[PDB]
């Protein structure tokens, strides 16, 4: 089963710019047998996992960009390396957005 | 004889603090396990490193991926 799972748009950084993805996505965290935490994007229409990244403590942000108009738009920044995933909720109300944030964050650094 | 003086700054990330080791562009993991174990006294077959949403370990290569030039790992025993 899923530990979290919210409806959300992913972006693609194309050249040098974050081109957001018109599609309808699933942000889910997945966990297996080894203990380890997946981080993947799945596709609504075709049911595959495009995106699937392994989680880890103490290396992980998940938070709101304060620069945008809509305020839905959310980024998974890793403190290891370079990686800044840019993701904008799709749900119907934003009354659980911040709720989906907090769960996120909680389910990969614990 | 040279053998690639090329040593690449790899910062390990270990619950205790981040400690910068030194490796040279052209060798195995294996290697580098076994020198963790060794300095930081922990584990070797079960120390994994990790490169944000990837994990480093003897099956593919430090200097290939993981470590470009001057970059974060973690440490993890999963």
């Amino acid at each position: 089963k899923y530990l979290v799972e919210f409806r959300a748009g992913k972006m693609s950084l194309k050249g040098t710019t974050v081109t957001p993805d018109k599609r309808k996505g699933l942000v889910y965290i997945q966990q297996t047998d080894d203990s380890l935490i997946h981080f993947c994007w799945k596709d609504r229409t075709s049911g595959n996992v495009e995106d699937d990244l392994i989680i880890f403590p103490d290396d992980c942000e998940f938070k709101r960009v304060p620069q945008c108009p809509s305020g839905r738009v959310y980024v998974l920044k890793f403190k290891a390396g370079s990686k800044r995933l840019f993701f904008w909720m799709q749900e119907p109300k934003t009354d659980q957005d911040e709720e989906h944030c907090r769960k996120v964050n909680e389910y990969l650094n614990n | 004889a040279p053998a690639e003086p090329k040593i690449i700054k790899v910062t390990v990330k270990t619950p205790k603090e981040k400690e910068e080791f030194a490796v040279p562009e052209n060798s195995s993991v294996q290697q580098f396990k076994e020198a963790i174990s060794k300095r930081f006294k922990s584990q070797t077959d079960q120390l994994v490193l990790i490169f944000a949403g990837k994990i480093l370990k003897d099956q593919d290569t430090l200097i290939q991926h993981g470590i470009h030039d001057g970059l974060t790992v973690h440490l993890v025993i999963k």
